[PDB]
């Protein structure tokens, strides 16, 4: 017995909650962003609102040009939830469908297995119809059942090397899945954490030109 | 004088904006620590999900989940800082209104007083109380004036400056975990 497959597969469907548990969490982040989105371009509305009321034409002025600070950055804040779902969140989405195709190999593993099985116990009822025959007094039924158990005999041989080759297919899917996750992993990751630092970046500029507008409040 | 009758139109109206904008300011910012929440909540993630792992990767995901841990912290930060400067600003200056509008509703009151006396002649007090009250209001609706466009100036300033501060602490957190891996 292998207990490797056995052992490899608890991994597998180990990683795979942990994937589910950090893609929802990341779901919530993409709709709490767009939630603020929205409460932000609310409160940009407002503001330019307050302008048009205020009877001090500086305040209404600055006050006005504060909305439209406020109006850039609730885009900001969608396209960044946008990114957050598009890049990060379907990118763990891809990963979980790759490990459920790793997961349909080993239940592939098991099929075959089962019909090599299922081969064997059609192999004995075949062996034991020729030794109730042995006894009989007919020599054509008797070569008809040693005739099935040399085909059967080849069937299970079939089923065998196809247990064997499908074990290998799931080996060779993992290694395959490991390797191409260490080598695209690390820049799929510095996409995104480049997508934040723009709205960082885009974010401080909104504000250091608005801040000019502030300080000439007379 | 019709300072006090354009003074009481105004005040009306822009308490339902100042209110309006309150309660605005305070969902964003109640909206920028849920997603300050879910940063914790995804560094906690990923933390746990680095656990099990090859090595070659394992260390990269510790450097994204101790990235989220702090950027939580800057975001919890914005939050606060934003009540304090705006929805406590558009706070103050909802009651400050709903104060110089008590300070009209008195006055008026007085004026009638005034006017009742001013139809008949011996009680002329009610001028001279109208006129105590008419010019008081007036010097403190003046006051009040002043102390708002200098609260709003000092907040906007302020406000502008702590934007400018988180967001280059997050640009420099971010660029620093960028470099790195760029540079492994």
């Amino acid at each position: 017995s292998d207990i490797w497959f056995e052992e490899k597969l608890q991994e597998v469907e180990c990683e795979e909650q942990r994937l589910r548990k950090l893609h929802a969490v990341v779901e919530t982040l993409v709709n709490h962003r767009k939630e603020l989105a929205l409460n932000t371009a609310q409160f940009a509305k407002s503001l330019a609102m307050l302008g048009s009321s205020e009877d001090n034409t500086a305040l209404s002025r600055a006050l006005s040009q504060l909305a439209e600070v406020e109006e850039k950055i609730e885009q900001l804040h969608q396209e960044q939830a946008n990114n957050d779902f598009f890049l990060l969140a379907e990118l763990l989405s891809d990963y979980i469908r790759l490990l459920a195709i790793v997961r349909a190999a080993f239940d592939q593993r098991m099929k075959t297995w089962q019909r090599w099985q299922d081969a064997q116990a059609t192999l004995q009822k075949k062996r034991e119809a020729e030794a109730r025959l042995l006894w009989a007094n007919k020599p054509d039924k008797l070569q008809q059942a040693k005739d099935e158990i040399l085909e059967w005999e080849s069937r299970v041989t079939q089923y065998e090397r196809d247990f064997e080759r499908i074990s290998t297919v799931v080996r060779k899917e993992v290694i395959r899945f490991e390797k191409e996750k260490s080598k695209d992993f690390k820049n799929h990751v510095i996409k995104y954490l480049e997508t934040l630092l723009y709205s960082q970046q885009q974010l401080a500029k909104y504000w250091e030109a608005f801040l000019p507008e502030a300080k000439a409040i007379s | 004088d019709d300072f006090f009758e354009q003074e009481k139109n105004f005040l009306i109206n822009y308490y339902n904006r100042i209110k309006d904008s309150c309660v605005k300011a305070d969902k964003m910012t109640r909206s920028h620590k849920n997603v300050a929440d879910d940063y914790i909540h995804t560094a906690a993630c990923l933390h746990s999900l680095a656990l099990e792992e090859p090595t070659v990767i394992k260390k990269y995901l510790l450097k994204v989940a101790e990235l989220f841990e702090k950027l939580r912290k800057v975001e919890g930060r914005v939050s606060s800082d934003e009540d304090l400067k705006l929805t406590e600003l558009l706070r103050y200056y909802m009651l400050n209104i709903e104060a110089a509008k008590d300070l009209l509703y008195r006055r008026t009151k007085a004026l009638i007083d005034y006017e009742n006396s001013n139809k008949a002649l011996h009680q002329q007090e009610c001028c001279q109380k109208f006129e105590q009250l008419s010019e008081s209001a007036k010097e403190e609706l003046i006051n009040f004036k002043r102390k708002r466009v200098a609260a709003f100036r000092k907040n906007l300033i302020e406000m502008s400056e702590l934007e400018i501060k988180h967001a280059r602490n997050n640009v420099s957190l971010l660029q620093s975990c960028i470099d790195l891996f760029k540079n492994n």
